[PDB]
C-alpha cells in the first residue's frame, strides 16, 4: 500500500487573553506521532507513537526548535494578515497549514502538498508540479511574491521530495508492525423494523487499519449510494477504524439488497446479504 | 543542534599569496551563511553573503564557496595583502537556530621584508628622566619574539608600513638591563 | 462556519459489566472552540481524554473524545457537544445496536 | 540602523545595569549576543515582536524586555566575573534576513572585584636611537602607556596636530605587568617611524595620544587620586637638530 | 521531520 506523512498547524489568536494557541500534529498515514501544544507545560515536541520514542536527543531538540520557529512565524503572520485585511485587533482569527509527501508501496515519491488557510478559507497552495503558488486573493498574491523571492517553491519542493521521503521511509520501517499492518474488516449486518412495511439494514466494517474503504448497497445489482446513510470513518481509539452504511428497505425486499466490502486486507471484496 | 567550526583558528601567510578559510556546520538546512570581517575592538562588516540556493559569491579579492551536502564553506582571498590581517567570522542561518557563529580564524598577513637588517637600538625618554627602552627592528617576517624568561624584564609581541619594517619592544627598571643583551627570539 | 458532526460509539462491541471505552468522535466544525463532554446518567464524567486538533482538506477540524466505561442495562451514556454554529449545547445518546 | 549604549561600562561584582538597543524601522526581529576575546557570537535573547521574548543559547544571568517594537533592552540584575564580554544588539526584517542582520556597533562591559583598582595609564614617547639614525637614516619613537587596568585603551599618534596612520604599528594586546596577579595592571606600546630628516628638526611635533575608558560620573570614589574616569593621557615629543 | 524553510506572509 501507499503511505503519507501529513504535518497539520493551527495557529488561533486569542486578542486580550495572551498569546495565540498553537496547535502542531504529525502523522504517517491515520497514525499521530508527534505533537506540540502552546498551552501545554513542555513547550517541546511530544512523542504520540511508541516507535517515535527511540529518535534520540538531538531530534527531540531539532523538532522543538523548529516547530517554535513555526508558531513565532504563525504569531507574525496573524498580524500581518489582520493588516492586509483591515481587521480589527479585538477579533479571533485562525490560519492553519497542511504539508506533507504520498510514497508508493516501492517507497518512490508519489506527490508533495503545502495548502494554507485563513478562517477556514483557502489563502495561498503550492501547485501540483511543486514548481509555484496559487494566491486565493490580493493579499494572497502580496504572501506569493514575498515566497518568490525568498524561492520557498524550490526550498518546498526540495523538503516534499528529500527529507519528507527519507524520513517518511524510516518511521515505515521502525513502525512497521503497526503503520505496514493490514487489518481486514470485521463485517456483519444489523435489520430494525422501521415500520411493518419497512426495515433498515445496516452493513458494518469493525477493526480495520489502514482507514481507507469502500461501503456501497446494491439493489438486484444496481449502486444505490443516493439513498444510502453512509457515516464518516472513526477511529475505534486502539488505532483500528469503523464505518457503518444503511438503507431503508420495504419489508419481505431485504435479500434483494447486497453490501459490497473493498478494503487493502481482503484478498476477495466481500458481497453480504441478510440471512 | 547548529555547530559552526572553523579550522585553523588562526592562520599566518606571506602577502602576495592566496588562502583558504575554512567553515563547517552540523545543519545544512539554511536560510543564507555569512562571512563577516572584525578589527580588533570594532564591529562586524558584512563581506559575502551566500543564499541557500547559490553555490558561491564574488567581491573583488574575496570568493566564497557553499556545499550544503558535506555542510562546508571555504572563503577564497586572492593575491593577500598585510591589510587583509582581521579575524573573519563564519555564521549560518537557519529557523531553529537563527544566525550561529563559528569561533572564527584570526588572519595574519606577513609582509614582505626586501632587505631585513636585524638590530637592536636604546631609546631615551623625551622627558628629563632616566627611563629608557630597547627596540628590536628590521628583522625577516620569518622570525617571532618569545615572552620574557624573566619577571623583572617585559617584552612585546612583534607588529609599520612607511608608504615595511617589523618591530618588537623591552623595557625594565633594572639597572643592569642592557638592550645589547634584552632580546630572546626564535 | 461549519455545524459539528456527532459520532458517540464504543471501541468494542458493548456487552454488560465487561470493561470497554466510550468514543465521541466530533468533525466538520470551524472555528475550532468546542466544548465536548461524555455524560453518565446526564451527569459529566471527569476523567476524559482528547486526540490532538487536526483538520481535513476542507479546513473543518476533528477531534476524538473517549473514557473508559463499563456498559450495562441501565446506565445512559451520551455525548454534548457546545458550538457557536449550534442553537442549544447537542446531547447525542449512545445507541449500542 | 539599530543604536545601542553604552558603548563601554565598568561594573562592580553584584551591580546592576541596563543595555539600550533602539531601531525605528519596524523590524519584527531583534536579538542580543555576547562575543568573549577570540571567540563568535553567541545568542542570548531574541524577540520575534512587540510583548515576546525568547531564551537564546547563553540566556542565563540576563533578562529582556520588547515593550514595543522600537526597542530590546538588556538587564544584568547582578554582575559576575563571567559576563566580562562585548555585547552586540541585532534586528531584521523576517527570520530569514535575505539582506543579513542589522548590528549595533557593540558594547564593552568590564567587570571588576574593586572600582579602587581601576587605574588611567601613564604615557611616555621615547626618542629614535642615534644609532637607528646613522644606520638607517630613519627614526623610530616608541610610545608605552603602564599601569592602566581595565586593558581596554585605544593608541593614535598625531604628527603637527594631525593624526597619522602611515609607519605606525602597535601591540596587537597589552602585557601584565603582574602576570601573576589576576587584577595586574597592563602596558601597551607602540611605534612610529619617519625619515632622520624628519625627526632633525625641531618644529616638527609627535604626540602619542591613549584613549583610556574607565569609571563614569555617577560612579563614586573615596581616593586621594583623581577619579580614573574614561580620559585622554597624552606624552609629546619634539624633533631636535642640537 | 518538520519543514524548516519558514516565509512570512
Amino acid at each position: 500500500g501507499s503511505h503519507s506523512m501529513r504535518y497539520f498547524y493551527t495557529s488561533v489568536s486569542r486578542p486580550g487573553r495572551g498569546e495565540p494557541r498553537f496547535i502542531a500534529v504529525g502523522y504517517v498515514d491515520d497514525t499521530q506521532f508527534v505533537r506540540f501544544d502552546s498551552d501545554a507545560a513542555s513547550q517541546r515536541m511530544e512523542p504520540r507513537a511508541p516507535w517515535i520514542e527511540q529518535e534520540g536527543p538531538e531530534y527531540w531538540d531539532q523538532e522543538t526548535r523548529n516547530v517554535k520557529a513555526q508558531s513565532q512565524t504563525d504569531r507574525v503572520d496573524l498580524g500581518t494578515l489582520r493588516g492586509y485585511y483591515n481587521q480589527s485587533e479585538d477579533g479571533s482569527h485562525t490560519i492553519q497549514i497542511m504539508y506533507g509527501c504520498d510514497v508508493g508501496p516501492d517507497g518512490r515519491f508519489l506527490r508533495g502538498y503545502r495548502q494554507d488557510a485563513y478562517d477556514g478559507k483557502d489563502y495561498i497552495a503550492l501547485n501540483e508540479d511543486l514548481r509555484s503558488w496559487t494566491a486565493a486573493d490580493m493579499a494572497a498574491q502580496i504572501t506569493k511574491r514575498k515566497w518568490e523571492a525568498a524561492h520557498a517553491a524550490e526550498q518546498q519542493r526540495a523538503y516534499l521530495e528529500g527529507r519528507c521521503v527519507e524520513w517518511l521511509r524510516r518511521y515505515l520501517e521502525n513502525g512497521k508492525e503497526t503503520l505496514q499492518r493490514t487489518d481486514p474488516p470485521k463485517t456483519h449486518m444489523t435489520h430494525h423494523p422501521i415500520s411493518d412495511h419497512e426495515a433498515t439494514l445496516r452493513c458494518w466494517a469493525l477493526g480495520f487499519y489502514p482507514a481507507e474503504i469502500t461501503l456501497t448497497w446494491q439493489r438486484d445489482g444496481e449502486d444505490q449510494t443516493q439513498d444510502t446513510e453512509l457515516v464518516e470513518t472513526r477511529p475505534a481509539g486502539d488505532g483500528t477504524f469503523q464505518k457503518w452504511a444503511a438503507v431503508v428497505v420495504p419489508s419481505g425486499e431485504e435479500q434483494r439488497y447486497t453490501c459490497h466490502v473493498q478494503h487493502e486486507g481482503l484478498p476477495k471484496p466481500l458481497t453480504l446479504r441478510w440471512e | 543542534a547548529q555547530e559552526v567550526t572553523q579550522i585553523p583558528a588562526a592562520l599566518s601567510v606571506p602577502e602576495g599569496e592566496n588562502l583558504v578559510l575554512n567553515c563547517s556546520f552540523t545543519d545544512s538546512a539554511i536560510y543564507n551563511l555569512q562571512w563577516f570581517r572584525q578589527d580588533p575592538g570594532k564591529g562586524l562588516t558584512s563581506l559575502l553573503l551566500i543564499q541557500s540556493s547559490q553555490r558561491e559569491q564574488t567581491s573583488g579579492r574575496l570568493n566564497a564557496s557553499l556545499d550544503k551536502s558535506s555542510g562546508r564553506s571555504t572563503l577564497y582571498i586572492a593575491a593577500s595583502q598585510p591589510g587583509d590581517s582581521a579575524t573573519y567570522l563564519c555564521a549560518v542561518n537557519n529557523a531553529g537556530n537563527m544566525l550561529t557563529f563559528g569561533g572564527g580564524t584570526r588572519l595574519m598577513v606577513k609582509p614582505h621584508i626586501q632587505n631585513p637588517d636585524p638590530a637592536v637600538y636604546q631609546l631615551r625618554d623625551s622627558k628629563s628622566s632616566d627611563k629608557s627602552v630597547c627596540l628590536f627592528t628590521d628583522f625577516d617576517s620569518q622570525t617571532n619574539v618569545s615572552q620574557s624568561k624573566d619577571s623583572d624584564v617585559y617584552i612585546t609581541d612583534k607588529c609599520l608600513d612607511m608608504r615595511k619594517s617589523n618591530s618588537a619592544v623591552a623595557w625594565s627598571n633594572k639597572s643592569d638591563f642592557a638592550c645589547a643583551n634584552a632580546f630572546n627570539n626564535s | 462556519q461549519r455545524t459539528p458532526k456527532i459520532q458517540v460509539y464504543s471501541r468494542h462491541p458493548a456487552e454488560n459489566g465487561k470493561s470497554n471505552f466510550l468514543n465521541c468522535y466530533v468533525s466538520g466544525f470551524h472555528p475550532s472552540d468546542i466544548e465536548v463532554d461524555l455524560l453518565k446518567n446526564g451527569e459529566r464524567i471527569e476523567k476524559v481524554e482528547h486526540s490532538d486538533l487536526s483538520f481535513s482538506k476542507d479546513w473543518s477540524f476533528y477531534l476524538l473524545y473517549y473514557t473508559e466505561f463499563t456498559p450495562t442495562e441501565k446506565d445512559e451514556y451520551a455525548c454534548r457537544v457546545n458550538h457557536v454554529t449550534l442553537s442549544q449545547p447537542k446531547i447525542v445518546k449512545w445507541d449500542r445496536d | 540602523g539599530v543604536t545601542q549604549t553604552p558603548k563601554f561600562r565598568i561594573l562592580k561584582i553584584g551591580q546592576s545595569m541596563t543595555l539600550q538597543c533602539t531601531q525605528d524601522m519596524n523590524h519584527n526581529y531583534m536579538y542580543w549576543y555576547r562575543q568573549d576575546p577570540g571567540m563568535g557570537l553567541k545568542l542570548i535573547y531574541y524577540s520575534v515582536g512587540a510583548g515576546i521574548t525568547d531564551k537564546g543559547e547563553v540566556p542565563n544571568g540576563y533578562n529582556v524586555s520588547r515593550s514595543t517594537t522600537e526597542d530590546f533592552p538588556l538587564r544584568l540584575e547582578s554582575a559576575a566575573p563571567s559576563q566580562t564580554s562585548v555585547y552586540f544588539c541585532a534586528s531584521s526584517e523576517t527570520r530569514g534576513a535575505p539582506y543579513g542582520y542589522t548590528f549595533g556597533s557593540g558594547t564593552r562591559l568590564t567587570v571588576v572585584e574593586d572600582l579602587n583598582k581601576v587605574f588611567p595609564p601613564e604615557v611616555a614617547v621615547f626618542e629614535p636611537s642615534e644609532a637607528e639614525i646613522s644606520h638607517t637614516q630613519k627614526a623610530t619613537l616608541v610610545c608605552l602607556a603602564t599601569g592602566f587596568y581595565p586593558d581596554h585603551v585605544e593608541l593614535s599618534w598625531w604628527v603637527n596636530g594631525k593624526e597619522v596612520h602611515s609607519g605606525v604599528c602597535t601591540d596587537p594586546q597589552p602585557l601584565k605587568e603582574q602576570p601573576a596577579l589576576n587584577d595586574s595592571r597592563y602596558a601597551l606600546s607602540s611605534r612610529l617611524r619617519v625619515s632622520a630628516t624628519f625627526w632633525q628638526d625641531p618644529r616638527n611635533h609627535f604626540r602619542c595620544q591613549v584613549q583610556f575608558y574607565g569609571l563614569s560620573e555617577n560612579d563614586e570614589w573615596t581616593q586621594d587620586r583623581a577619579k580614573p574616569v574614561t580620559q585622554i593621557v597624552s606624552a609629546e615629543a619634539w624633533g631636535r637638530a642640537d | 521531520e518538520l519543514f524548516s524553510y519558514l516565509i512570512e506572509k
